């Protein structure tokens, strides 16, 4: 197990990736474009409450 | 004699009119309660979904 170089190479790259993580590596404008997209995306199918606490009703009787 | 004897003891029982709006109104109260609660459930439910799916 030792032994697999492309095993330990893959585990090697993946720590590095690990450590270098403080912010997305290698990220280019299409990841913040990107994440725009879908935020925004996500944001309009879901609602526009205050996205934050407890909206309240206030209802009305019969 | 039979007509007005079946008369009284025929509106003797008007009653059901009222009795009707009676439980028609507790209907109405249950519905406005559920739907209280469904969409203050509802509410929850979706900002809990708008986190956990981003």
């Amino acid at each position: 197990d030792p032994v697999q170089k492309l095993f330990v190479d893959k585990i090697r790259e993946y720590r590095t990736k690990r450590q270098t993580s403080g912010g997305p590596v290698d990220a280019g404008p299409e990841y913040q474009q990107d994440l725009d997209r879908e935020l925004f995306k996500l944001k309009q199918m879901y609602g526009k409450a205050d996205m934050n606490t407890f909206p309240n009703f206030t209802f009305e009787d019969p | 004699i039979d007509m007005e004897k079946s008369q009284q003891a025929l509106v003797q029982k008007r009653h059901y009119l009222f009795d009707v709006q009676r439980n028609n109104i507790a209907m109405a109260l249950e519905v406005t309660y559920r739907e209280r609660l469904h969409r203050v459930y509802r509410e929850v439910k979706n900002r809990l979904d708008y986190h956990i799916s981003v």
